[PDB]
């Protein structure tokens, strides 16, 4: 009868498939197969790391579209306890559980996949310190750390992305201060490019959030807390800031180019969400915005693309509601609208690739996932014709 | 860690009891009593020593990851590997 | 008024007039109570918003934050003004609704002036004089609970909240606020030192964990002793500094990259550590045989020479002491097999 | 219907209409290689019986339909209703 | 015990039990989740058997779509070596050599697999003698041999294909001379059946090539060595040449009806490939060649449909250019064309049955198989109707 | 061929035929001499072509 050769194989920590196969089949074993217009789908709530959490970010991954990345800030709730809380949350089964944990010293801000492998997962922090992270690997710790430099980023990162192809990939990162750096998946020590993004007279822009014209690399697009949002190519023949766009009177807060792809060329709108419900559409090429939006006042946060109707996209407002806006059908109503229950100061919206459904954040943490009407979500030519001659309107 | 995957394990739906086997059959690790949980674990090492010969059978190269058997009385669950033998006890619903 | 905006084309022609005037008085009676909703919700102070939470979230400090969000505010009231004023005529203030109704949207935004906390957080920044200016960084005592002794932790003359500060300026310079030209001085200055004394904070606070790591375990800081002594030979280099100097940047980089070579080094030999420990454990109860012996001993001079390898510091006695506990486990197994 | 249930059977991925084998270790239906498929079910009764015998140690009330023996290249549905056992062949995608 | 007591108690009506029994085990068991261009594929060059000695005729096997036949023909280094070699090479694992090895006679002219045998190569050779090739036998001697007689063939063979079903095949083979005659597989002691292709009254046809369309065996439509492809009729009371095309002003070096089925019929097209570099794409029923592919110095020496996309078809040439014509796509340039190094004379080209894949003939033997893109290989749905359109272009 | 082709029915306006060939005789020397290169092969290959 073993007494020790038992306790010591359970104290040596040989569990690392052992734990990822159990995991991923046990909520699989979860099935009741015993032999004897918007509308909610799933709500998702944990309850050890979302806890009087407030969601920071959300993702999709598009190598796995049923994989989503989510943040969260340092807990007010219990300091000693870890503070960068950040969970992978899956679209298998349904189960309470989040499907992956991760932690960081520091609060995370912002968080996302990488394009480039199909499995790490890269986020931006309060510290100015982004982290790298291996899903298939059982680890809480950051698996990569950028160090914190001058060179580096060092004011706190709110948006990170990965452009470029599967052999031609770059990590393009902001810190608020106004630095981009790119980076390489294969090394977070370094940066690859760094610069100081500078408007005129040498001054900085506080970026918030930024993106990019899909399917380009480089002439990247960033909103400032300033109010004020900058078109600065990444490296070009110069890189910075390139144009400055008249903009809204507060801080722009979500920032996204277009990016439904069809039989017209639409890659040049631009959706902000600046603090003043105003989510505003416009183009690159006009220094005016084409459309407000108007319906209450206060922060609507962000606002994000369909990736497949042109014309449809969606804002979160603070209040507490979400609302689909279509353009082909409406200019000043929205075509869709739902609130969270109990009215919560609903953070982060995310279109999932291709789309369908939608994922929303919210400060209480109780992120909820929920498709859209099928005669809402499919368009047609007709909507990128109808589309086209409405941007004609003005 | 130990005490994190057992209780995960067993709140996800209230399971009666699990305790966590590295070893071949014979733990010594209780949940709800030393007998029921240490005997039964033996007969199903057996008995799944012998389902693995089944699948080795009909091709050498297969082995058995993954084991339920959904009865009308219980519902029991095993994953083996190399060494990693579950034990769920389960209403059959 | 999204259904009168759909029509304006005859507002010339003074006879859809009658109609809009005909229910003027419950558009306006209807503005008036929306005017109420936000001044209601106004009334929910800053602090017991969640958009000021949210906006902490968002890196808005907290009084910028509330100045911000009452501008905001002022900005909707302005709107639903013009936009009366647009869709209704002009003068509708001529009617006794419309006088009350702006004397109402007068009074709200006089409520509603936001220059009074920019000047009371100008003040008081005045009044607590911030700065930065001294030593590189701190010595200090603290009789840490847990022991006796008074601990002298070692810490950084940077408050890390006088970057928030900046952000303020670096906010409320933008926002049409003027604020004194002392007070841009110092959070230009702070703004543009920072990224040295956050390298600098932190480079010290992972030297002092991995210090503790170290001596938590006494087998090894022998040989980690020259590690130390190099990184504590270049923090006395440092220490002398004055806060504001040239030679700051260069420092701060040499500091930085020798806490992380020390820092990954200490592990480095920590892990090879317990491997080696733990061979030892089982060469004490390892069966009597030459083979095993010989085996052992021959994976622990192989760890031995990877050691050797990296080129540490203090190799010989830290083998010397390992030879000679070998020696005595050896001769306890002797005992063991002779007997 | 028995064709009912074998054109049933047969919408199932990977299975070949349906196959049934009684308490012989004889398939009382054939669809597959008669050598391979009956040792297969011959090892397959005599370990259901062992299974059978395993849960009577503890459970004197229950009774065996469902077993999932699921490996990396297919899974096999194992149903004794008292004398039939339906045996499917199943891929695990 | 034995199997008749069990029918009689499957007949027995004690089944309901078992009925439901399999019933909720199937409705239960329903769900199911996880657990968790042009490139040269590969060669094939032999040296014992294929120094010098060009290519003459590919195949793939139909029950083994892993195997393709070779026929290596001229000697003429040395005469003391082996006159005609004929080789077979597989396609699941890579070797250096020929999984199989056949020397005949004579200088074997064209080969290909045998349908009824699955273990069996049937080529015919200059001689005149159809040749039989059994791999069962470890003998490299020809198996069974076809007489030279007046009866059978006597001038250079070139076109052989057995056709029909399972149950009722017919060895069809066409010379020079000729001379169409069926034999069955298993028995070439004398042709079954045999007529002498005639034109208008005292007109021989110097056949060259063959193709039966898909499906149809009664038939078929020849490629005659001078410049006029014809129609004919393998059995029945018009058995025999029943058009006359006005083709080309060369001599035709190959031919093939259409190979795609599915949608719209198209079995009335086939092309030939004339000699001065003149594919036509052209039909059965029409008299005029639709179009008149042309470029080049140098003149074709095979074309092949492709088995999968009912508009792409390859064509050799002499510089040792393969370019795939994709019509849809575009009907004047090569949808794709690159050429072999070396620029050796190309001289075959045979589709894998698949239709993935590609191979091609050699001027000195070494055979190359090239793979594909998948976006220039598979055609879609609308590929159909795409084809018809363009071909009611003109 | 093809990219003159294109026209075929344009150049009788006109216009267009003033357009055409008065600017490219100079790429119809090249042609021609594109044929040169053409009979190249036929030049020397009689017996070992």
């Amino acid at each position: 009868l073993t007494e020790e050769e038992k306790q010591q194989i359970l104290h040596s920590e040989e569990f690392l498939s052992f734990f990822d196969h159990s995991t991923r089949i046990v909520e699989r074993a979860l099935s009741e197969q015993i032999n004897i217009k918007l509308s909610l789908n799933r709500q998702f709530f944990d309850e050890r790391w979302s806890k009087h959490r407030v969601v920071s970010c959300l993702d999709w991954s598009s190598q796995y579209p049923e994989l989503l990345v989510a943040s969260y800030n340092n807990n007010e709730d219990a300091p000693h306890e870890p503070d960068g809380v950040a969970l992978v949350w899956n679209m298998k089964y349904k189960k309470t559980t989040p499907e992956y944990v991760f932690h960081c010293q520091s609060a995370v801000m912002s968080a996302t996949f990488a394009k480039f492998h199909p499995n790490l997962v890269v986020g931006g922090t309060y510290s100015g310190q982004i982290v790298l992270w291996d899903n298939r690997s059982n680890k809480r710790t950051p698996v990569q750390r950028t160090p914190l430099s001058a060179a580096a980023h060092t004011h706190p990162v709110y948006c990170v992305n990965v452009v470029g192809t599967q052999n031609a990939h770059n990590l393009i990162s902001i810190s608020t201060d106004g630095k981009i750096c790119s980076w390489s998946l294969d090394m977070l020590s370094h940066p690859q490019d760094s610069m100081e993004l500078v408007h005129k007279q040498s001054k900085a822009v506080a970026v918030t959030s930024m993106s990019f014209p899909v399917g380009d690399v480089n002439n990247f697009v960033v909103g400032s807390e300033e109010g004020s949002v900058y078109t600065a190519c990444r490296h070009g023949s110069k890189a910075g800031i390139s144009e400055m766009f008249e903009g809204h009177q507060g801080p722009i807060t979500g920032i996204h180019c277009h990016a439904a792809v069809g039989a017209v060329d639409f890659s040049h709108l631009f959706v902000t969400s600046s603090f003043d419900w105003t989510v505003k559409l416009w183009t690159t090429k006009n220094n005016k915005p084409l459309y407000s939006f108007e319906d209450n006042a206060d922060y609507v946060y962000d606002v994000m693309w369909s990736p497949t109707h042109p014309a449809l996209f969606a804002c979160v407002d603070g209040m507490g509601r979400l609302d689909l806006w279509n353009l082909n059908n409406d200019t000043e109503v929205p075509t869709a609208s739902i609130s969270v229950e109990g009215n919560p100061a609903l953070n982060r919206v995310r279109w999932t690739h291709s789309g369908r459904e939608i994922a929303v954040g919210d400060s209480e943490g109780q992120i909820v996932i929920y498709d859209v009407g099928e005669q809402i979500a499919v368009p047609r030519n007709d909507e990128w014709a109808r589309f086209g001659r409405t941007l004609a309107e003005i | 860690e130990v005490e994190e995957t057992l209780k995960r394990l067993q709140s996800q739906k209230g399971v009666q009891g699990i305790i966590v086997v590295n070893t071949e059959g014979i733990p010594i690790k209780s949940t709800m009593d030393n007998p029921t949980t240490t005997q039964y674990a033996s007969l199903m090492h057996s008995f799944i020593l012998k389902a693995r010969s089944t699948v080795r059978d009909i091709d050498p190269q297969n082995d058995l990851t993954f084991l339920r058997i959904r009865s009308k009385k219980n519902e029991i669950m095993v994953a083996p590997d190399k060494d990693y033998f579950l034990i769920v006890i389960q209403n059959p619903t | 008024f999204r259904i009168f905006s759909r029509f304006n084309a005859l507002f010339v022609r003074p006879h859809i007039r009658g109609a809009i005037r005909e229910y003027q008085t419950q558009l306006i009676q209807r503005v008036k109570d929306d005017i109420e909703s936000l001044h209601d919700k106004f009334k929910v102070q800053y602090p017991q918003s969640q958009a000021c939470k949210m906006s902490h979230v968002r890196d808005l400090p907290p009084v910028s934050g509330s100045i911000i969000w009452a501008k905001q505010i002022d900005r909707q009231l302005t709107a639903y003004m013009k936009r009366v004023e647009d869709v209704l005529g002009k003068g509708w203030e001529n009617h006794v609704e419309g006088q009350k109704l702006k004397q109402d949207g007068d009074s709200f935004r006089m409520k509603l002036n936001t220059q009074e906390i920019f000047d009371d957080w100008a003040r008081k920044v005045q009044q607590r004089n911030l700065g930065v200016s001294g030593r590189i960084f701190t010595i200090e005592s603290t009789r840490v609970r847990g022991r006796t002794g008074n601990v002298l932790k070692l810490k950084v003359n940077f408050l890390p909240e006088i970057i928030t500060l900046s952000k303020e300026v670096r906010n409320l310079k933008w926002l049409g606020f003027r604020v004194p030209l002392a007070i841009v001085n110092k959070a230009h200055q702070a703004n543009q030192l920072y990224p040295f004394a956050i390298s600098l904070i932190e480079s010290v606070r992972t030297y002092e964990r991995t210090c503790e790591k170290v001596e938590e375990r006494n087998t090894i800081s022998l040989l980690v002793a020259g590690l130390k002594k190099e990184v504590q030979a270049l923090i006395a280099e440092g220490i002398a500094l004055v806060w504001e100097s040239y030679k700051l940047d260069p420092y701060v980089q040499r500091l930085a990259e020798t806490v992380f070579n020390f820092q990954e080094k200490v592990d480095d030999l920590l892990i090879i550590e317990e491997k080696i420990d733990l061979e030892v454990r089982s060469l004490e109860t390892c069966m009597y045989d030459h083979k095993t012996f010989s085996e052992i001993l021959n994976r622990v001079q192989k760890a031995v020479d990877d050691l050797n390898l990296h080129s540490y510091s203090n190799l010989p006695i830290w083998v010397n002491k390992l030879d000679m506990e070998i020696e005595r486990i050896l001769g306890v197994r002797l005992q063991a097999g002779l007997r």
